[PDB]
């Protein structure tokens, strides 16, 4: 299969320039073109540029001329997108595509702030009598972080059904914070394994924290 | 720029109806080899856009039979035969016949479907943010629609004011529901300092409101 495999999460400070990767395998990387996507809150997804590795044409978008270049390594099939003279505007999530968009890359997020990296608190939400009839619930809170991203899962992504992931929320004061929750039947508490996985790679953060009841 | 003009910009659809999105872009899209580039992605939240259609009605490996493609020129559709609950999402239209390839602004897919009543579950904070300085008091409203819900706070039967922040889950993309996370913040110490801790929910779905709560230090 086609597999698109973009480098981490990236925090950078204005000004700083940034390379970003997207290693390919499945196909000829020579014969493809590859497209760089920007998609930011209010600018939604904007075109880059493409270039064609077999022989290093590109083209780009004029909005991005100045700011992006793209530029490939045909021996370990990977593609290269630096932005330069970074901006609070760079921020966005940042997508490799193969020719007419029909492959996509997993995406990095790219955030330019002056800031730097905090590492989420990791807090079980244990269940008890008090976390309806035969359904119990129980969950992670991943608090205070910066920047986005942070992963969440439950045993390793073993465990899906019943899994809600909240969306992270920027706080007035500038961190963020999300949670997860499980609902399960009663009868699992305190007998089943629950753990939820938390990776926050900006700051080299991974918890792996078992939620038992109190 | 070629301009990529979607419509409607929202559909709300119950689930085995039929939908179906348009685009206009403002430079016809017949390429001087013959070629309509005129491609239909999805999006779903947290995940990368995946493309559906491409020239214009072919469809993508994997991709069901109830989606089709149609149109020429400008104008161009994308048609759903009957609305799954896994096809919520983002839907583009995106353009690659002129420089620079273009995007529409996305038409969001949301499902209709019955009441449902929330499952209410209440959370002292933990031990450990406890250990660490601080308070959490957390109430969870599963599985619920509408997505509309008023969650109210009481602490040793004190309403609470503006010290609690809710967050809503994306659509569930088998039954359609959302869930709902309150989060009442206070100090260590005003947690130590108050003993009945409660939310109470009202919905659509329930008949009077449904309220959860615990004691401190009654375990
Ligand atoms: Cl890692
Ligand atoms: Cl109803």
């Amino acid at each position: 299969e086609v597999q698109l495999q973009q480098s981490g999460p990236e925090l950078v400070k204005p000004g700083a320039s940034v390379k970003i990767s997207c290693k390919t395998s499945g196909y000829t990387f020579s014969n493809s073109w590859m497209n760089w996507v920007k998609q930011r809150p209010g600018q939604g997804l904007e075109w880059i540029g493409r270039i064609y590795p077999g022989d290093g044409d590109t083209n780009y978008n004029g909005k991005f001329k100045d700011k992006a270049t793209l530029t490939t390594d045909k021996s370990s099939s990977t593609a290269y997108m630096r932005l330069s003279s970074l901006t609070s505007v760079d921020s966005a999530v940042y997508f490799c595509a193969r020719s007419l968009f029909d492959y996509w890359g997993q995406g990095t997020t790219l955030t330019v702030s002056s800031a730097s990296t905090k590492g989420p608190s990791v807090f079980p939400l244990a269940p008890s009598s008090k976390s309806s009839g035969g359904t119990a619930a129980l969950g992670c809170l991943v608090k205070d972080y910066f920047p986005e991203p942070v992963t969440v899962s439950w045993n390793s992504g073993a465990l899906t059904s019943g899994v809600h992931t909240f969306p992270a929320v920027l706080q007035s004061s500038g961190l963020y914070s999300l949670s997860s929750v499980v609902t399960v039947p009663s009868s699992s508490l305190g007998t089943q394994t629950y753990i939820c996985n938390v990776n926050h790679k900006p700051s080299n953060t991974k918890v792996d924290k078992r939620v038992e009841p109190k | 720029d070629v301009v990529m003009t979607q419509t409607p910009l929202t559909l709300s659809v119950t689930i085995g109806q039929p939908a179906s999105i348009s685009c206009k872009s403002s430079q016809s899209l017949l390429d001087s080899d013959g070629k309509t580039y005129l491609i239909w992605l999805l999006q779903r939240p947290g995940q990368s856009p995946k493309r559906l259609i491409y020239l214009v009605s072919k469809l993508d490996s994997g991709v069901p039979d109830r989606f089709t493609g149609s149109g020429s020129g400008t104008d161009f559709t994308l048609k759903i035969s009957r609305v799954e609950a896994e096809d919520l999402g983002v839907y583009y239209c995106c353009q690659g016949t002129h420089f620079p390839f273009t995007f529409g602004v996305g038409t969001k897919l949301e499902l209709k479907r019955t009441v449902a009543a929330p499952s209410v579950f209440i959370f002292p904070p933990s031990d450990e943010q406890l250990k660490s300085g601080t308070a959490s008091v957390v109430c969870l409203l599963n599985n619920f629609y509408p997505r509309e819900a008023k969650v109210q706070w009481k602490v040793d039967n004190a309403l609470q004011s503006g010290n609690s922040q809710e967050s809503v889950t994306e659509q569930d993309s088998k039954d359609s529901t959302y869930s709902l996370s309150s989060t009442l913040t206070l100090s260590k110490a005003d947690y130590e300092k108050h003993k009945v801790y409660a939310c109470e929910v009202t919905h659509q779905g329930l008949s009077s409101p449904v309220t959860k709560s615990f004691n401190r230090g009654e375990c």
